[PDB]
RNA sequence: AUGUGGUUUAAUUCGAUGCAACGCGCAGAACCUUACCAGCCCUUGACAUAUGAACGAGAAACCCUAUCCUUAACGGGAUGGUACUGACUUUCAUACAGGUGCUGCAUGGCUGUCGUCAGCUCGUGUCGUGAGAUGUUUGGUUAAGUCCUAUAACGAGCGAAACCCUC
């Protein structure tokens, strides 16, 4: 099926400057893949170092980000965390997403019902 | 509306940025480390007249969570070609000596460098060399086999273990304590039932399965403490040590499993570097030793015949050659072989690593020619200015008849006071072959350099073209 | 090639000095307590001279416990609810003793005597890991409900002659300073102490 | 308080042991031809008011 | 050395010895190295490359030869093809006992059947009953009526939400990983935790308190009561601060 | 300290402010609770107004690391407008590219 | 509203001056910025390196969750407490440190303009005593020495176009 995954899960949020699809070696294994827009941001310079102020050069600095998808049960999630902690991916910064179910205790408030 | 520097229209396509990394919250110390540590890189071991000098052409910079990758490039040497035992001075001239709950937290910082701390290596290398020596008869074993395995069979080499293990106290008890004092130090709950998931791979015995649970159930149910008439029976309560003792048995396999000495070796992997000194250390350990041996006993044997028949306390002997064996280290001064190349670097390595707080590493790489930068062409433009010996035709000449192939033009301009009975300031520009700047698909590269004069600052531009 | 060897072994032999000594003591007491002195030597040998593969291997485990044990990648067990009551932790010696079945199955010990060997060699290598772990962790983290016990306390700690407006604006600066995690714990009960001894300068 | 950050280029003591040389060697290459500076509480317009 | 353990034998100034060692170990030489020195190792410890031919792609170079390292990135999967082969080739040991032995430490209260945690109940009554008295030897004779009456019982018995039951919680949180060595992120300290408000089984004027106790935190269309802590600096502290 | 002259007076500046931080803010949320008493805020108002005026956050002006530029300092570069193009050129500051569109 | 000249003032900081200066340097002047003026202060100095003396085997400077008095304010004088110092701290002396002082008509680097106008040259060959010329002198087309044809010239290089981004 194609629909999304709901429950127990790992979510890679992915940043660069370039464009993570160029190395695609280094990223981890996963279930699903999705891109989010580029943002940039606009700089306007003047070019001279005194009165010049029609010239102006003009840069940007864009983020990229990736994002994916990885299924696991409850018991490796601490498994897969050992290796997700010394991962090396090339000119990124990751974003390690926890989904994990527990249950409640109801003893203590029970009296109340 | 003039013209620009090449790079930066063709930075994105057909060329790469010299650093690689990210990040939001700490964009201005990257941003002010890489520029800090390229300025630092360039004027080190500048050229005198009897060196060739450092000349770094390309510094690459990786950075990763802790993990900073540092490669150098330098051109070799142009040259037409044909002790330690005794050394004084490189030592010392002196011998030395004539808030229970309102606690700190740890102080942070965002954009610079942190401030100078004391090492922590001392101690690492006082655990390694003293726990997991793998000298026990219990590992004695398992490399033997894994000789035999080595040097007979090939499915041995075509293995993914090779591939990983040799790229051409027990270590249980110590996860456990560092994960006991990881997790009181921070104050969560910890279970140390469920950190035994680390020693398991899941890639006959049921009564023994029945006789344990049963054995943890009577562990379980007891422990009301407070009597001694069942303290008696906590004495005879010893099938919790029936239940210990029952999985027993003789191996003749050591560990390679619960991966946290894997990472270590995996981190080994990818940081040795290019050069190792044993054949330096083998020819020392048994020199010094028939040194040590032949030293005492010069007439003075009454003190060392004195200690043996004071008691059988002999081994204070060996602190003694202690102290004399750093004595004779530290009078010498620097090790034995040792490349002093390898010295700066790891020098190097270590100031870089304390003040950023990380594990950065220097990996070098030797080119072929003067020629391959047009940062390196400028510099040895620069520094053959320095002093004065050559026309700048007769530069551009030698550099044109000594280009090497591959290189499909250049171009070379200097400014400033060129000749030296005039004082008007003129330009000379210099050019060869195809130098076009405005084609977008070329190769084309740019490089400034200033020159200190008698008469003030002289300016050097190049351009190179490649193929 | 006759000036680098003449060179060395002319470096070699006043390094070595007169080789009669070593004989001597070859012929003196016996070869046991030279066996002895050499496994002395063989461990001097591994702190003393410098080793390349020793230095890489340290190298490499600071790596491990760099990435181990950092205070910011901490996650606990997945199946697991938090411990409200903040429980005091059992301590480590009967901590390694419900362990015990599972690593003498796996590591080895033959027998009780090997066990005990390895519970001594433990634990009398564990005070140095405290200095390890002090390095690489931190100070502590001291628990919130702790902190804001402490916050209010001092906002107790005020002098009784003041009026019950000060003693509101105390209680009011400490609810306020409670929920604030932009601030410094130190600097929380610094505040506290500043604002009270203000007070109390004017309110003996 | 951490705007102004720290210059690497301290610790290495090579560098800035060629930085004073070259500060000291322009010093004499100015104190060679009398153009150096006065004496402190010996300026000109003091050698002048005492004259 | 006659000096030294001359002063070994007399051990009055034992101080200073070992401050000896530490001068002796710590306090810095004069490291000099002259650059012909600096010059003449390098090339000599490094071989001339042979395909560069410029310097214009050297981050490419770098990252392909990064790239050809087979064990750059490594995971779970791979480290166990290398712990299976291990095992095949003999040099390393099946854990099957292991996890037999872990799932026994976890779960005993789930697989053994009460009517043997009974009677075996009633054997540790009736054993503590005449170990108290002592007129049966009850150092070695108990444990081995203990160890047979085990064996007769041995005998007679040998012949995706989460675990457990109650209502079932959902937790969010968030670890940044930023290069550079400096660890703290502001996003690191966040906890969300999400319940469904009808397994709690509350009355209908009961459900209405809560809906007004709560305000937005409450989702009617989904059911979902989510309570989100920043107010502390660790994320466990932010974790208890929502189950409290 | 730092080595650039002209930022000198500024970082001293910078380190007195971050000295006193924590009375100002004191002093600060004293006076702006009115039930408290006159004296006791009369008190504090005259301890904030003696407190150092270079210690105060509005004395601070943000200048250029490695020249000590007064004037059109980006906050995120910490360089000037000279310094951030001459830089920016050549492909050394991350992430910056030229643009075009 | 804002900039400039002029005028006045203790000071009204300086630069930019036809096109190509004048909502320009200034993408933020109440104090700071600030370079200008008036008072109150300091002199190896707010900061660095080196040498030579003096003190100190734990004292002094230093610092603080500091306190009080006095100054328009910087500062100054007391009272507390912690911690450190021997290849190391402080104090004094002298080499000096320092300068938004002048010269953009001594310079590097950076920029505006002629000008997105289509132009500016070089190597061999030929003509001319020579400076020089041809190539780049025909007939057309093009936004364009862009392309064809013709031509004692044959070929190159920087420019044009395309390669680049975006819709
Ligand atoms: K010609
Ligand atoms: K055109
Ligand atoms: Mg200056
Ligand atoms: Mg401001
Ligand atoms: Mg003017
Ligand atoms: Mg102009
Ligand atoms: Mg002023
Ligand atoms: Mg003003
Ligand atoms: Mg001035
Ligand atoms: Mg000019
Ligand atoms: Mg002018
Ligand atoms: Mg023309
Ligand atoms: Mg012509
Ligand atoms: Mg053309």
């Amino acid at each position: 099926s194609t629909s999304k995954i709901k429950g127990t899960r790992i979510c890679i949020a992915i940043r660069s400057f370039d464009n993570p699809e160029k190395e695609a070696w280094c990223l981890p294994p996963h279930s699903r893949y999705a891109a989010m827009p580029d943002t940039r941001t606009l700089y306007t310079v003047l070019r001279s170092p005194h009165v010049d102020k029609k010239s102006r050069e003009q840069f940007e600095m864009r983020f990229k980000k990736r994002f994916l998808v990885i299924k696991a049960q409850s018991h490796e999630l601490s498994n897969k965390l050992f290796w997700l902690k010394r991962y090396r991916i090339l000119g990124a910064q990751y974003e390690l997403q926890f989904h994990c179910k527990t249950r409640l205790d109801m003893s203590p408030v029970l009296g109340s019902k | 509306a003039r013209k620009g520097n090449p790079i930066s229209v063709r930075l994105g396509k057909n060329r790469s940025s010299d650093s690689s990394w990210f990040s939001d919250y700490y964009y201005g110390k990257f941003v002010y480390q890489d520029v800090n540590l390229r300025s630092y890189f360039g004027s080190i071991r500048p050229p005198t007249r009897l060196t060739f000098g450092f000349r770094l052409g390309r510094c690459i910079l990786l950075h990763f969570p802790k993990r900073t990758f540092i490669h150098f490039f330098l051109p070799r040497r142009p040259r037409r070609l044909k002790r330690w035992w005794t050394t004084f001075g490189k030592a010392g001239p002196i011998g030395c000596l004539r808030n229970e709950i309102r606690g700190w937290p740890k102080k942070k910082q965002r954009y610079g460098y942190h401030d100078r701390s004391p090492s922590i290596k001392k101690n690492l290398s006082k655990l390694l060399r003293i726990s997991g020596a793998f000298k026990h008869p219990k590992y004695a074993g398992v490399v033997n086999d894994i000789a035999f395995l080595i040097e007979n069979d090939d499915s041995f080499k075509k293995t993914k273990l090779f591939k990983f293990f040799f790229p051409k106290v027990r270590p249980s008890l110590n996860f456990l304590v560092m994960q006991y004092f990881f997790n009181t130090k921070n104050q969560m709950n910890f279970d140390p039932v469920v950190v035994l998931n680390h020693f398991v791979a899941p890639g006959r015995s049921l009564q023994k399965r029945i006789r344990s649970r049963i054995a943890f159930f009577v562990e379980s149910l007891t422990s009301e403490k407070k009597c001694l008439a069942e303290a008696k029976n906590r004495l005879t309560h010893f099938i919790r040590l029936a239940n210990d003792l029952r999985f027993a048995g003789t191996t003749k396999t050591t560990i390679s499993l619960f991966p946290f000495f894997g990472a270590t070796f995996f981190f080994l992997r990818d940081g040795v570097g290019v050069y190792n000194n044993l054949d330096a250390r083998e020819q020392l350990l048994n020199q010094l030793r028939v040194k040590c041996w032949n030293l005492l006993g010069k007439d003075k044997v009454m003190e060392l015949i004195e200690k043996f028949k004071n008691l059988g306390g002999i081994e204070e002997l060996i602190k003694v050659i202690d102290m004399m064996i750093e004595i004779i280290l530290r009078k010498r001064g620097i090790p034995y072989r040792y490349n002093s190349y390898f010295y700066e670097v790891k020098k190097m390595r270590s100031f870089l690593s304390n003040r950023t707080n990380t594990k950065t590493l220097i990996e070098s790489v030797k080119i072929k020619s003067v020629y391959q930068s047009a940062s390196l062409i400028a510099q040895d433009i620069s520094f053959q200015l320095k002093n004065k010996r050559r026309s700048f035709h007769s530069i551009f000449a030698k550099i044109v008849k000594e280009i090497p192939k591959r290189v499909e033009g250049i171009r070379i301009c200097f400014s400033g006071r060129l000749k030296d009975a005039a004082e008007k300031a003129q330009t000379k520009c210099y050019k060869h072959r195809k130098t076009s700047c405005n084609v977008f698909n070329q190769k084309i590269d740019y490089a400034p350099v200033e020159v200190s004069t008698r008469y003030g600052i002289l300016g050097v531009k190049v351009w190179i073209s490649y193929s | 090639d006759k000036k680098e060897e003449e060179a060395e072994q002319e470096a070699l032999s006043v390094f070595v000095g007169d080789n009669a000594d070593g004989e001597k003591f070859a012929k003196k007491m016996g070869d046991e307590i030279m066996a002895k002195l050499a496994e002395g030597y063989e461990d001097i040998c591994e702190r003393a001279l410098p080793s390349t593969a020793h230095d890489a291997l340290v190298d490499a485990y600071d790596t491990n416990l760099m990435i181990e044990c950092e205070p910011e990648y901490l996650m606990p067990d997945f199946g697991s609810n938090p411990d409200i009551d903040e429980k005091p932790p059992m301590p480590l010696r009967e901590c390694l003793e419900k362990v015990k079945p599972f690593i003498v199955a796996l590591e080895g010990i033959k027998d009780q005597e090997e066990w005990e060997e390895a519970i001594g060699e433990a634990m009398a290598e564990a005070p140095r890991m405290k200095e390890i772990v002090d390095h690489y962790s931190g100070p502590d983290r001291v628990t919130a409900k702790k902190q804001n016990e402490e916050l209010d306390r001092i906002a107790t700690t005020v002098p009784q002659s003041a009026p019950d407006s000060v003693k509101r604006f105390a209680d009011r600066v400490a609810l306020s300073l409670k929920s604030n995690p932009g601030w410094g714990f130190d600097k929380k009960y610094q505040f506290m102490d500043k604002l009270v001894l203000e007070v109390s300068q004017n309110y003996k | 308080a951490e705007w102004y950050p720290y210059d690497i280029k301290n610790e290495d003591p090579n560098v800035l042991a060629r930085e004073e040389k070259e500060r000291l060697s322009k010093l004499e290459m100015l104190k060679r031809r009398n153009k150096g500076p006065p004496q402190k509480g010996h300026g000109r317009r003091a050698a002048k008011r005492n004259k | 050395i006659e000096a030294l353990l001359q002063r070994r034998l007399a051990d009055k100034h034992a101080d200073t010895d070992d401050e000896v060692m530490d001068s002796l170990q710590n306090q810095p030489f004069k490291d000099d190295v002259k650059d012909e020195d600096f010059e003449s190792d390098f090339e000599e410890a490094h071989s001339t490359d042979d395909e560069l031919e410029d310097l214009y792609n050297s981050p490419e170079y770098v990252k392909k030869k990064m790239q050809n390292n087979e064990f750059f990135n490594m995971d779970e999967k791979k480290w166990d093809v290398i712990v299976r082969e291990g095992i095949r080739h003999g040099i390393l040991k099946d854990t099957k006992e292991c996890e037999e032995i872990l799932e026994d430490m976890l779960h005993w209260d789930k697989l053994l059947p009460d009517d043997l945690k009974k009677k075996v109940e009633a054997k540790f009554n009736e054993l503590g009953d005449m170990c108290e008295r002592g007129e049966i030897e009850a150092e070695a004779a108990y444990e081995l009526f203990k160890e047979f009456e085990d064996e007769m019982v041995i005998q007679y018995g040998d012949q995706d939400d989460p675990p457990g039951k109650g209502p079932i919680l959902r937790w969010q949180s968030r670890i940044v990983f930023a290069p550079g060595g400096d660890a703290w992120h502001p996003k690191n300290r966040k906890v969300k935790l999400s319940v469904t408000v009808k397994e709690l089984g509350l009355s209908k004027h009961q459900a209405r308190r809560l809906r007004e106790l709560v305000g937005k935190r409450y989702d009617s269309g989904k059911d979902e009561l989510t309570i989100t802590s920043e107010r502390f600096e660790h994320r466990e502290e932010n974790r208890k601060d929502c189950l409290r | 300290e730092q080595g650039v002259k002209r930022n000198s007076a500024d970082h001293r500046r910078r380190l007195l402010a971050a000295r006193f931080e924590l009375r100002r803010k004191l002093y600060k949320a004293f006076c702006k609770d009115p039930e408290l008493p006159s004296e006791m805020r009369e008190k504090n108002r005259y301890k904030l107004s003696k407190l150092p005026r270079n210690s105060a956050f509005t004395r601070i002006r943000n200048r250029c690391v490695f020249t000590g530029r007064s004037r059109s300092v980006t906050e995120l570069f910490r360089m000037s407008r000279i310094c951030f193009r001459g830089l920016a050129n050549k492909g050394e500051l991350v992430g910056i590219k030229k643009s075009s569109w």
